[PDB]
């Protein structure tokens, strides 16, 4: 099909640079001392 | 594979006169073309007019004929263009303008016949090489 | 205390995060201008005419380079050595067209670097420290002069100076040995001696001293905790390691002498690299590599081949190929 | 120099990485279609 | 009266020759006599491009443009025949000179168009009856315009007409018809069309100088796209002699 | 499809054999041969000294077998194409739109 | 001399293949040697106008001395080999020949380096022993323990 | 060498590349370690040639690597400060290069180059105006193969006329 | 797009290198 | 539609012989007595409609002109070709060895 | 120009994915303890 380009890039971001924001915010809250 | 005395017999004139060289005469002639020709006919080509070379077809077909010993002697006495047409004293090293190309100066009979025979000889050993240019390296 | 002094006493400040120095001051503002010149005309500078042909080569980026091949391209063959700065030009187009950049980047880097070699002697005095790195990184520097000056002004061009960009210097390194047969130079053998045998010792000197380490730590932690910026002891066994590096050769060709190994540490690769620039500069006068072109004749007088003609053919190769459309006449004299 | 007294840790919880994981998963799933047309 | 050491680097070696405003007088012609042009010199002042619009119907003008080459565009030691002919008008016949120079100006957004600016085997008459020449007097012709690169040169992947590949080798099982257009190098020869305007004459030494406007196409890098429309104005030398 | 077998001939009728190229070689010349391997027609580059243009030598191919089977060409371009193309070894028509394929030759899965 | 008119000429590039203009228009020679045209010798200003080289004098006025100065000038260009093969580095053997410009040249350079690197060394040394370093750093005052941190 | 960039175009090698880097990094590495060392030694006797001044089974480093520290950092903005991870950084440099262009040259043994930027060779082949450093490359090893071809692989028994080498003008 | 890329890298890279050197875990003796 | 002009004329007798209206000069150097100073006549004075119209070159002498009579069998003559006549390159058409 | 259309995505990824890894391992390295 003659789909827009960009949309994997524009999906691949759209996933991963919040999901990593998440990753990072619940990493170092595990890491913090219990 | 040597240097054979068949390989060093090369013509005298245009009669089909030959004369067979010496090895030494062979190893001074090529001593004295490098001396006094080679900056200009390295490997048998002409540097300032590569349009004309040192193969033994070329200097048949010169005029008049230069492909034996005394059409290359006078050659280096009176060299003229490739057609007979003019004398080239002026800008060719010869005897005859010895005074403005002092390398020619000491040079004997016996010397000019020498080279002649290296530029007669040399295109039987290498063949192609002579006068071929870097295609030929 | 006047206004000057205290400029010079923070000019000159060893308190500084980054030394500024006399040399600095100098250093500063060159390599500002080299770099912003260069990151803008490698992103959006026009074809150059390189060959002074008018045929020009796209170096930037949005005129279809990528990084590899991308460059900033030496000034016009048309310029030759003339000074180009841009009140030379009738106008900034015409300052691209003929490669302008090139001349103010390699000019202005070569001052910056000049003065950085300074400063470094400049910061030793200072902190009270011996002063020999400066000559240590005159070995890189030589190197840049004399791709980026003095082979120019042997060759009679800026247009035969290294390019900035990597296809470039590609470019720079096969012509160069069309025209001198480089590999065949000893500068330049030295100079590979000096790269490789750099890597070498550092790998060696590395492997080492990390293989001597005094235990410090446990297992589950960097070796490198081990170690305490500032502390006293040397953090390794330097008995043990000259006797293992010993034993792997013969007793005597290891060093149990620190500052003497060092020593050799700089020496090696400093000396060589030395010798490629030089390579490099004199080259620069057309006194080039090895020729043994047709050196084995047999008894006939055919000539036997080694690899040094081999070599010639290649070297055939790029000469015929190199700025197909700038030759009119049969020799290549510069 | 002297340590800033507005400091504060951070935190995200498990079920609060879980719900996020969801939201960007699951609006990925429906504008995804949109970016590609 | 400069020396080489005068002019080198003024950019001057680039200007033709230049007449008072003294000279506008004119210069007797004598029918009988045979007559040459033995420095003829075209120096360009501005180079004009016709603009390529997009609807076609409406009117293309000329632009004016940037020069990148530097100071090199001038014609000259340009010398020829100047033939009396019946009707009494004179013809200029080129023989030889340095009668080209390649040029490259910009055009605002930066389009380069190389031209061969030319006057190759130009023939140039005047009206007739021109007596003498006068600051009335004036020359109009045609001349040669052969492509701006000549038949050996090659293209950055080395193709060429009388020398390099015949095909695009970096692409190997490409088709070839799509690009035919970049293999088969092909040779412009193209007409140009001049006029003289004399606006100073020295009858006594038989000097005239005055402004030219010539039109030519530019390159077409050897049939690759469609060459552009130049129109070159300038100032011009002559110095006529009876030979 | 195969386009079937390309015989080369000259004015003189001799049957010429493009010299293959090379794997070593990402471009290659094309040079025609007898049987007994003496160089008879070529693709120039230079152009001023050539003695074995196709033009000269009046080179015509002709197909036997798959589609251009009985078929003969004797213009030069297309008999310098077909050479072209014959130093790759058999000649066959290939899709080159469906994937907008470049011309440039890629590795098998062998290779990879 | 075969016939050529070397002012009309025009080269594969454009450019004149014998004769061009310089930057600033004087006429000079054409190829590679354009890079060249500020060299002045005396076999070549008899040629030279105020305009650069002279058309007219060209065809007219070239002696043979000049033809014969030219060519022995082209034929012993300053390239060469480490082991005196003469010419250009593809170039067979043949002639013995490097220039003593090369020579010179190259050994003076080799040598105005290696006296750079010798002042810089000594340049150095001189400051940090009329300062009292150049032997090492004092361990009891090491000047960079009493200086702040660089942060 | 020749050889590998004519026919191999082993320069444009991304793995090549990192080797390269590999082998003048650690020549850098060697040089600036050694002359940092070198320039920063304590001084531990009363000669001027300071190499006596040192004694292999002393305690005490002989430099300072607090001094080179500061240097360095103000010099270059950033500097080593763990000596041990210096050392491993030796180790690691040259021979990570080595092993990236060994991973190259296998896949040369393949002919698995990178020869060639695609996109680039598009646009050349249908713009004959459009010239890069890296066109003018090809063109140079384009020279290679052919004039080199004939002696260098005489098992092919390669014969090219004079009027198929590829040449430019007059030389 | 690729431009864009290529710049967007290096960029990240001279920011990386301010960082590196004005943000470094500062060196301290024990 | 779409020709190399010069690869067509090796296909006509300019492939075959010197053509007095278009080949390079140097060529003349194949026969003897015709280079440098017929060779500088000839290509001067071209075009030709015929060989033999190459005798009618003002000025030649009459050894020149037996010469000339000798080689009209190694002549041709071919439509003047602009691209291989224009850029002087009858006289030096950027081949050397 | 003609580039390979994934080439984007891929150094996108080739960038971002090990670069969070490490950002992930620095962020929860400082939350510790001391
Ligand atoms: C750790 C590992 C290090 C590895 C890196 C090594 C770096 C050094 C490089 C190795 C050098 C070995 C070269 C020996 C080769 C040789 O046999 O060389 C032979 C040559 C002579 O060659 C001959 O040269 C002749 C020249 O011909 C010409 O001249 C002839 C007549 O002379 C004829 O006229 C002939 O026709 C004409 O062509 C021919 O070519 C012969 O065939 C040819 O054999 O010797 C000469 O050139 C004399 C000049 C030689 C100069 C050598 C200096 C290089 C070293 C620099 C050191 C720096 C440090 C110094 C301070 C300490
Ligand atoms: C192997 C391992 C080496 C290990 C390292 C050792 C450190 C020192 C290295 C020296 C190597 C030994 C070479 C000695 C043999 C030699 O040299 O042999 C060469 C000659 C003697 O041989 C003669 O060499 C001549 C060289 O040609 C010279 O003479 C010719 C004929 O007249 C021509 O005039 C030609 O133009 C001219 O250059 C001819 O070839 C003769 O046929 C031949 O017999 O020695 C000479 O000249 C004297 C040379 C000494 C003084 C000159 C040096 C000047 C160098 C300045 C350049 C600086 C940059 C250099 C970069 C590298
Ligand atoms: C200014 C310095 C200089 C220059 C330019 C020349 C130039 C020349 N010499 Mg002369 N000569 C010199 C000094 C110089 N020489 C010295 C010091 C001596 C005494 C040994 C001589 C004795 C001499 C003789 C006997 C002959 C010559 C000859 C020649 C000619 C051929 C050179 C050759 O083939 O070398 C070959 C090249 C080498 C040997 C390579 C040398 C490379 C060196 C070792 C590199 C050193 C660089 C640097 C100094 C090292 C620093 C070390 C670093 C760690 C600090 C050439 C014109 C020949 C000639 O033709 O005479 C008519 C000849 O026969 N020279
Ligand atoms: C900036 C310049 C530069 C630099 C620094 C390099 C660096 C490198 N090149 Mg490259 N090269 C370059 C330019 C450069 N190149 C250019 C412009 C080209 C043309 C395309 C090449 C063509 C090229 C080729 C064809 C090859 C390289 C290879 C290499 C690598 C070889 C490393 C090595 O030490 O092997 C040295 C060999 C070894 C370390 C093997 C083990 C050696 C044992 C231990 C030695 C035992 C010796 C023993 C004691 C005997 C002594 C006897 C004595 C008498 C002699 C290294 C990364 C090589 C490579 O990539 O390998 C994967 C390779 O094959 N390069
Ligand atoms: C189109 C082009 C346009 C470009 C325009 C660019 C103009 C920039 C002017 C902006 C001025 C402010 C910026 C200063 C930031 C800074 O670095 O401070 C850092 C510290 C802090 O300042 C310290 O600051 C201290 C006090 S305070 O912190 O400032 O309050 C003070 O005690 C101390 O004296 C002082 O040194 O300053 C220093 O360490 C000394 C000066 C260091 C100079 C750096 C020069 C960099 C040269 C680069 C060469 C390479 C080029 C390419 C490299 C990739
Ligand atoms: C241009 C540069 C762009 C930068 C990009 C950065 C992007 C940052 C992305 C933000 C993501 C936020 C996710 C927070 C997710 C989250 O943390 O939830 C849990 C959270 C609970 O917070 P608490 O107050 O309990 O605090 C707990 C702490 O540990 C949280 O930090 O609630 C909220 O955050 C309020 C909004 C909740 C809304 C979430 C609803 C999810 C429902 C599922 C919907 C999908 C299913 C639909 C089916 C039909
Ligand atoms: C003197 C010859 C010049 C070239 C070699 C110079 C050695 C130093 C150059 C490297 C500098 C690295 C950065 C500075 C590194 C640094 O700071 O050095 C420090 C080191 C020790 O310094 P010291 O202060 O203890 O001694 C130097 C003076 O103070 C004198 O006591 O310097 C030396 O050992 C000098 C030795 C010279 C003895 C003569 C050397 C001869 C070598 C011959 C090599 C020929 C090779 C030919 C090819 C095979
Ligand atoms: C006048 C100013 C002149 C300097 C201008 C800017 C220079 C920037 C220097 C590099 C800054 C970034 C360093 C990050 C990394 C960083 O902060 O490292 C910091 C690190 C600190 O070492 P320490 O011994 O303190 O670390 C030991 C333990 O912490 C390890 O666990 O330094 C090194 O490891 C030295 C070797 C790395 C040397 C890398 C040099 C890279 C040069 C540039 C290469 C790429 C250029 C790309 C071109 C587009
Ligand atoms: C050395 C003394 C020397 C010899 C011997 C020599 C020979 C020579 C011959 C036989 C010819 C004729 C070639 C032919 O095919 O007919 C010839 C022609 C030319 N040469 Fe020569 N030559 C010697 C020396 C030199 C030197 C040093 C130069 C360079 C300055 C030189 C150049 C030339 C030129 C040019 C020609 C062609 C001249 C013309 O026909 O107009 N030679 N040489
Ligand atoms: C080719 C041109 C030849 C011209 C003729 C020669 C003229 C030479 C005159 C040199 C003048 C140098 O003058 C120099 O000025 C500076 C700044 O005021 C002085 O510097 C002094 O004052 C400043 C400011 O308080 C202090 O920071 C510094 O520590 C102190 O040394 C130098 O000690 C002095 O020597
Ligand atoms: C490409 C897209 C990627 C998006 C990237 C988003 C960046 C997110 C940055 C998060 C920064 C976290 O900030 C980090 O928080 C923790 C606690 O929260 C701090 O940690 C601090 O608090 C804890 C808890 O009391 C202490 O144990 C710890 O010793 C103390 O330093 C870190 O000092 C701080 O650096
Ligand atoms: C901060 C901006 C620095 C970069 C400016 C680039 C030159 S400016 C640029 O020039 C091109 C060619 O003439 C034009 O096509 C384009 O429209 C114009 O924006
Ligand atoms: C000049 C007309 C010659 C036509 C025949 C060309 C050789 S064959 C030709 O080769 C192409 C690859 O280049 C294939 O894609 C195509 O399928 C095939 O028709
Ligand atoms: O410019 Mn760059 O390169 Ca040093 O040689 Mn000549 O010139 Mn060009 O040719 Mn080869
Ligand atoms: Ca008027
Ligand atoms: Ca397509
Ligand atoms: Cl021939
Ligand atoms: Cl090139
Ligand atoms: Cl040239
Ligand atoms: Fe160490």
């Amino acid at each position: 099909m003659e789909v827009n380009q960009l949309g994997l890039i524009a999906t691949a971001l759209f996933v991963l640079v919040p999901s990593v924001f998440l990753i990072i915010l619940y990493v170092q809250t595990e890491s913090q001392q219990k | 594979a040597e240097l054979t005395p068949e390989v060093l017999t090369v013509p005298l004139n245009s009669e089909g006169k030959t004369i067979t060289l010496t090895e030494k005469q062979y190893l001074e002639g090529k001593r004295l073309f490098q001396y006094a020709c080679a900056s200009c006919h390295v490997g048998g080509i002409t540097k300032t007019n590569p349009s004309l070379d040192l193969r033994t077809e070329t200097l048949a077909l010169a005029t008049p004929p230069r492909d034996n010993i005394e059409g290359l002697v006078d050659y280096m006495k009176n060299p003229t263009t490739y057609d007979g047409e003019q004398e080239i004293a002026e800008v060719h090293p010869s005897l005859r303008s010895a005074d403005i190309f002092p390398k020619m100066r000491n040079l004997t009979e016996k010397d000019l016949v020498a080279i002649a025979g290296h530029i007669l000889v040399e295109p039987k050993i290498l063949g192609d090489k002579w006068g071929g240019g870097k295609v030929y390296y | 205390a006047n206004l000057w002094e205290r400029f010079c006493n923070w000019v000159t400040s060893t308190d500084n995060r980054l030394y500024v120095g006399w040399f600095g001051v100098i250093m500063i503002p060159t390599l500002l201008a080299a770099t912003i010149c260069f990151v803008i005309a490698f992103i959006a500078a026009p074809p150059v005419d390189i060959d002074g042909i008018r045929e020009p080569v796209s170096g930037s980026l949005l005129y279809g380079n990528n990084i590899i091949t991308g460059a900033v391209v030496p000034s016009s063959n048309a310029i030759g050595l003339h000074f180009y700065p841009i009140w030379e030009a009738a106008s900034l187009d015409e300052w691209l067209y003929n490669g302008g950049p090139y001349q103010l980047i390699i000019f202005h880097f070569l001052l910056g670097a000049s003065c950085y070699m300074g400063r470094q002697w400049e910061l030793s005095y200072r902190l009270g420290m011996r002063p020999w790195i400066c000559v240590a990184y005159s070995a890189p520097l030589a190197s840049a002069f004399a791709v980026f000056l003095i082979y120019p002004i042997g060759q009679g061009s800026f247009s035969d100076g290294m390019p900035l960009g990597i296809s470039g210097t590609f470019n720079f390194m096969i012509v160069f040995q069309a025209e001198h047969n480089i590999l065949m130079h000893p500068f330049h053998q030295l100079g590979v001696a000096g790269v490789f045998g750099g890597a070498l010792f550092c790998a060696m000197h590395g492997s080492l001293v990390t293989s001597s380490l005094i235990r410090e730590t446990t297992e589950t932690e960097s070796a490198n905790y081990g170690y305490k910026f500032g502390q006293e002891e040397e953090t390794y066994n330097i008995v043990a390691a000259h006797g293992y590096f010993g034993r792997l050769i013969f007793q005597y060709a290891s060093f149990n002498n620190s500052r003497s190994l060092h020593f050799f540490l700089a020496a090696w690769p400093v000396v060589g690299v030395w010798f490629a620039a030089l390579g490099i500069s004199t080259m620069a006068f057309n006194l080039n590599g090895f020729n043994f072109n047709h050196s084995v004749i047999d008894a006939k007088g055919n000539v036997i081949n080694t690899w040094a003609d081999i070599i010639n053919r290649a070297n055939l190769g790029m000469e015929v190929m190199h700025e197909r459309n700038a030759h009119n006449f049969p020799l290549d004299l510069a | 120099m002297e340590p800033n007294p507005n400091r504060q840790p951070v935190e995200l919880n498990r079920t609060s990485l879980y719900l996020g994981l969801l939201l960007i998963l699951v609006l990925a799933l429906l504008f995804s279609s949109y970016f590609f047309n | 009266t400069l020396t080489y050491d005068d002019i080198v680097g003024t950019g001057l070696a680039n200007k033709c020759p230049t007449l008072d405003d003294t000279a506008r007088g004119a210069y007797p012609i004598d029918s009988s006599q045979t007559y040459r042009i033995a420095r003829l010199c075209l120096q360009p002042t501005t180079f004009l491009v016709k603009e390529e619009p997009k609807n076609k119907r409406q009117e293309a003008e000329f632009v004016p443009t940037k020069l990148v080459t530097r100071e090199t565009t001038s014609l000259d030691q340009i010398q020829g025949e100047l033939k009396v002919n019946s009707d009494g008008s004179l013809t200029f016949v080129e023989e030889d000179g340095i009668d080209f120079q390649p040029v490259t100006v910009q055009m605002a957004g930066g389009e380069r168009i190389p031209l061969l600016f030319t006057v190759k085997n130009l023939v140039a008459s005047t009206q007739p009856n021109v007596t003498s020449i006068t600051t009335s007097t004036d020359f109009k012709g045609e001349f040669n315009v052969p492509s701006y690169r000549t038949a050996n040169f090659l293209d950055p992947k080395g193709r060429g007409l009388a020398s390099g590949y015949d095909s695009a080798i970096a692409l190997p099982q490409a088709k070839e018809e799509e690009l035919a257009r970049a293999n088969v190098k092909r040779f412009s020869l193209t007409k140009g069309q001049i006029s003289l305007n004399v606006a100073k004459v020295d009858g006594r030494t038989g000097e005239i100088a005055g402004t030219f406007e010539s039109e030519q196409l530019s390159d077409d890098d050897m049939g690759a796209h469609e060459p552009h429309e130049v129109k070159i104005q300038g100032v011009f030398y002559a110095s006529i002699e009876p030979a | 499809a195969w386009k079937g077998h390309a015989v080369f001939r000259n004015k003189e009728g001799e049957e010429l054999f493009v010299r293959r190229m090379p794997a070593f070689f990402e471009s290659f010349p094309v040079i025609l041969t007898d049987k007994n391997g003496v160089v008879k027609a070529d693709i120039p580059f230079r152009r001023a000294e050539s003695k074995y243009s196709f033009e000269q030598q009046g080179v015509t191919v002709s197909f036997y077998g798959g589609e251009l089977n009985g078929q003969t060409f004797t213009d030069p371009p297309t008999v310098k194409s077909y050479a072209r193309k014959a130093i790759f070894g058999e000649i066959f028509e290939f899709d080159t739109e469906t994937l907008n394929s470049d011309g440039i030759f890629r590795t098998s899965p062998r290779g990879w | 001399k075969l016939g050529a008119n070397v002012g009309s000429a025009q080269g594969p590039t454009g450019l004149g293949k014998y004769l061009m203009r310089s930057p600033t228009g004087e006429i000079i020679f054409g190829g590679e040697t354009m890079r060249f045209w500020d060299f002045r010798g005396p076999w070549l200003e008899p040629l030279r106008g105020p305009n650069g080289l002279d058309l007219n004098k060209i065809k007219n006025d070239i002696q043979p001395w000049q033809e014969r100065r030219a060519a022995e000038y082209m034929t012993h260009a300053p390239l060469g080999s480490l082991n005196s093969v003469g010419g250009v580095a593809t170039e067979i053997n043949s002639v013995n020949f490097v220039s003593p410009r090369s020579w010179l040249a190259t050994s003076h350079f080799v040598l105005a380096f290696f006296f750079l690197v010798g002042h810089l060394w000594h340049a150095g040394r001189a400051r940090a022993a009329a300062a009292g370093f150049e032997k090492g750093i004092d361990r009891e005052s090491e000047p960079v323990l009493s200086m702040p941190s660089l942060d | 060498l020749l050889f590998f960039q004519g026919f191999h175009n082993w320069t444009l090698n991304p793995f090549h590349m990192m080797g390269v880097a590999g082998v003048l990094g650690g020549a850098l590495l060697c040089a600036i370690h050694g002359a940092t060392v070198e320039n920063t030694l304590f001084q531990d006797g009363e000669g001027a040639s300071t190499f006596r001044a040192f004694n292999p089974t002393q305690a005490e480093e002989t430099y300072s690597m607090v001094t080179a520290n500061r240097f360095w950092s103000q010099i270059f903005g950033i500097a080593f400060s763990n000596k041990r991870w210096l050392h491993f950084f030796m180790l690691f440099v040259p021979v990570t290069g080595l092993w990236m262009s060994a991973i190259g040259v296998v896949g040369l043994a393949l002919n698995l180059r990178s020869y060639d930027f695609i996109s680039q060779e598009i646009r050349a082949a249908e713009d004959p105006e459009f010239e890069t450093f890296y066109t003018k490359n090809l063109l140079l090893n384009e020279g290679i193969r052919a004039w080199m071809a004939p002696q260098d692989q005489p098992h092919e028994n390669f014969v090219f006329p004079e009027e198929v080498l590829p040449r430019g003008n007059a030389l | 797009m690729e431009t864009i890329t290529y710049v967007f890298i290096f960029a990240c890279i001279i920011a990386l290198f301010f960082f590196a050197i004005f943000f470094r875990e500062p060196p301290r003796i024990t | 539609e779409l020709v190399n002009v010069v690869d067509e004329k090796l296909g006509t007798a300019y492939g075959e012989k010197i053509d007095l209206n278009n080949t390079n000069i140097a060529a003349f150097i194949q026969y003897r007595g015709l280079y440098p100073t017929l060779a500088k006549l000839i290509v001067k004075n071209a075009p030709y409609e015929s060989v033999e119209d190459v005798l009618n070159i003002p000025g030649l002498t009459e050894r020149q002109k037996q010469i000339l009579r000798e080689n009209l069998e190694h002549f041709t003559v071919t439509e003047v070709e602009t691209a291989l006549v224009e850029g002087g390159d009858r006289y030096n058409n950027g081949l050397y060895k």
